[PDB]
């Protein structure tokens, strides 16, 4: 190979490993402050569904 | 001149003129919690694959 070839071909390989390592740690930071806070689509454990609730008039009125 | 009600007709559901207003919050319900943010926006592929430490796709 050319020096030239290997040197932009070792930049391309240093950007991509860069943005992948700087994903990473952005990865770790989001799940730390979805799983700390429970405001994201992660992390989102099941409450009940409201749909299930009858709001229908009842045999007793204080209800 | 009172005219007994026939069968069925004291189990009907009639409608009633009424002054009063309707109970807007008759469970005294305070303010819901703001939902979460929902999923918008075109799903692009994942940037350099997995990132699972020397994969590339
Ligand atoms: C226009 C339409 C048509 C277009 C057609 C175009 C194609 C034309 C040619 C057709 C053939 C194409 C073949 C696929 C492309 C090349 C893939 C490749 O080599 O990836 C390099 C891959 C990464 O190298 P690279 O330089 O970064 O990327 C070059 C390319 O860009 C690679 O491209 P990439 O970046 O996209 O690669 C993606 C990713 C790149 O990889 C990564 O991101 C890194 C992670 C790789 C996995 C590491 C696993 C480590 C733990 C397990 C170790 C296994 C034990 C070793 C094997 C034991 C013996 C069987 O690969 C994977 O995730 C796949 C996993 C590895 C499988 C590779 C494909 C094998 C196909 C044939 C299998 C035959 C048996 C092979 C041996 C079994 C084990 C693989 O090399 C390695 O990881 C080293 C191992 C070599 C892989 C096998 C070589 C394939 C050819 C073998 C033929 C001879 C077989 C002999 C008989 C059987 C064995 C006894």
């Amino acid at each position: 190979d050319a020096p030239e070839k290997n040197y932009e071909r070792t930049m391309a390989i240093l950007q991509i490993e860069s943005e992948k390592a700087e994903l990473r740690l952005k990865e770790l930071e989001v799940r730390r402050l979805m799983r700390a806070k429970g405001d994201g689509p992660w992390f989102q454990y099941p409450t009940i569904d409201k749909a299930l609730i009858d709001h229908s008039p009842k045999a007793t009125p204080d209800n | 001149g009172w005219v007994r009600p026939d069968l069925g007709e004291l189990s009907k559901v009639t409608k009633v003129k009424t002054d009063r207003p309707l109970p807007e919050n008759p469970y005294h319900s305070r303010a819901r919690p703001e939902p979460n943010p929902e999923v918008e926006g075109d799903l692009k592929p994942a940037r350099h694959g997995s990132r699972l430490f020397f994969w590339t796709m």
